């Protein structure tokens, strides 16, 4: 039971650390979106970064 | 024209000198603050974003 409680505490800490990783209201690792695209050139071309949920 | 009453070249030199003065004022504000967006007047989007963050 003690090892199970340690396991559950570690799992809840992973869930908090995953949820909190945001900047400017968006996140690339929380799974809220599939990808983020940033400007890559003056014509409007983007630099896609695929989200990798953790 | 060889007028005594007006001289456009002095006007054009004043415009160029005022533009250099304004760019010096920008560089001076950015050196005394240490940031290129130090206020909403510089650029409001990144300014408000960094402020809330």
């Amino acid at each position: 039971n003690a090892l199970k409680s340690d396991f559950d505490s570690l799992r809840d800490q992973i869930e908090k650390a995953a949820t909190n990783a945001k900047f400017n209201g968006v996140s690339i690792a929380d799974g809220s979106t599939t990808k983020l695209t940033f400007l890559a050139n003056s014509d409007g071309s983007g630099f896609t970064v695929n989200a990798k949920t953790i | 024209l060889n007028s005594i009453n007006t001289n456009a070249g002095a006007m054009i030199a004043l415009q160029n000198l005022n533009g250099t003065n304004s760019e010096l004022t920008t560089v001076q504000q950015r050196i005394n603050t240490g940031k290129k967006i130090a206020s909403a007047k510089d650029n409001g989007a990144i300014w408000a974003t960094a402020k809330n963050q």
